[PDB]
């Protein structure tokens, strides 16, 4: 649906303080 | 306990 | 959580708290998967060995929370349960195999900036992400050391190789579990602890930039113990069961 898309980050194109750590492991 | 009462 | 940090505001919109009326206290963590469904670990509700056995009447769900103990006035929404569904083949006797349960709220919550459902994995997804080395994220209001946080904690741990997991304990590990955490000779640490169970282990898809629940905090021998690792219910493996209960009900 609109799942896993946080109102306060993804929806606004804003990244959290440590989400990049995750993505850099993939 | 450490908790604040709920409505 | 041990060795984590304060979660940012609205960082885990799906994070839920299992809360009991009397005595008012935090049972476990959980996730919001739809407007009427919450997914937690079955041991949160049923654990005979500790005489733990909760029915819909003893619980409240607290969604959109940040502060652990404060009643976040115009932000949180507390829900009552209609029905609880534990997996028919959850092995509480031996190894919490199939440690998963589904909850049906009495009324669907309305979403907001703080409340939002996470995505359930699909074969393609679980196939791309559940790889050793890959990092996931657990959140919870659990114990800080094997005291309690004022605020939701967060930590990013790596998926560990099946073997390593196996050779880390005497417990019989199944296909319905996966382990995560750092190996002793890596530096960084962290883990879940008491009060974290039922909470989500999430990964962000590099493909559609969406968040998925790949696991549920299940068990571990102590917290952030070296040569030890955290255990999680492999959500994809149990998906058709979930679906089924969603269908049926
Ligand atoms: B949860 O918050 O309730 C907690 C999360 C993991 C702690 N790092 N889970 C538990 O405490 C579970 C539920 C009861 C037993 N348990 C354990 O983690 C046991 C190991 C175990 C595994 C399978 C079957 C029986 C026991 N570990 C400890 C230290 O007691």
């Amino acid at each position: 649906a609109d799942c896993g898309l946080r109102p306060l980050f993804e929806k606004k194109s804003l990244e959290d303080k440590t989400e990049r750590e995750l993505l850099e492991s993939y | 306990g450490d908790f604040e009462e709920i409505p | 959580i041990v060795e984590g940090s304060d979660a940012e505001i609205g960082m885990s919109p799906w994070q839920v708290m299992l809360f009991r009326k009397s005595p008012q206290e935090l049972l476990c963590g959980a996730s919001l998967i739809s407007d009427r469904w919450v997914l937690t670990a079955a041991h949160c509700l049923l654990y005979p060995p500790w005489d733990k056995n909760f029915t819909e009447n003893d619980l409240l769900v607290r969604i959109g929370k940040h502060s652990r103990t404060r009643y976040e006035r115009n932000i949180e929404k507390i829900s009552m349960l209609e029905k609880i569904y534990i997996h028919p083949r959850y092995n509480w006797r031996e190894n919490l195999d199939r440690d998963i349960a589904l909850m049906k709220l009495k009324k669907p919550v309305a979403f907001s900036d703080y409340i939002h459902p996470v995505c359930l994995p699909d074969r393609e997804t679980a196939a791309s992400l559940l790889q050793a080395g890959y990092k996931g994220r657990v959140t919870g209001w659990g114990n800080l050391k094997e005291g309690q946080p004022s605020v939701l904690q967060v930590v990013n741990l790596p998926i560990v190789e099946r073997p390593v997991c196996k050779d880390s304990t005497r417990i019989r590990i199944t296909d319905n579990m996966f382990c995560a955490g750092y190996k002793p000779d890596e530096g960084k640490r962290g883990d879940a602890c008491e009060g974290d169970s039922g909470g989500p282990f999430v990964m962000k898809s590099p493909f559609n930039n969406r968040w998925y629940q790949m696991g549920i905090v299940s068990w571990g021998e102590g917290c952030d113990r070296d040569g030890k690792y955290g255990f999680y219910t492999h959500v994809f493996r149990l998906k058709k069961w979930i679906q089924k209960v969603i269908d049926q009900f």
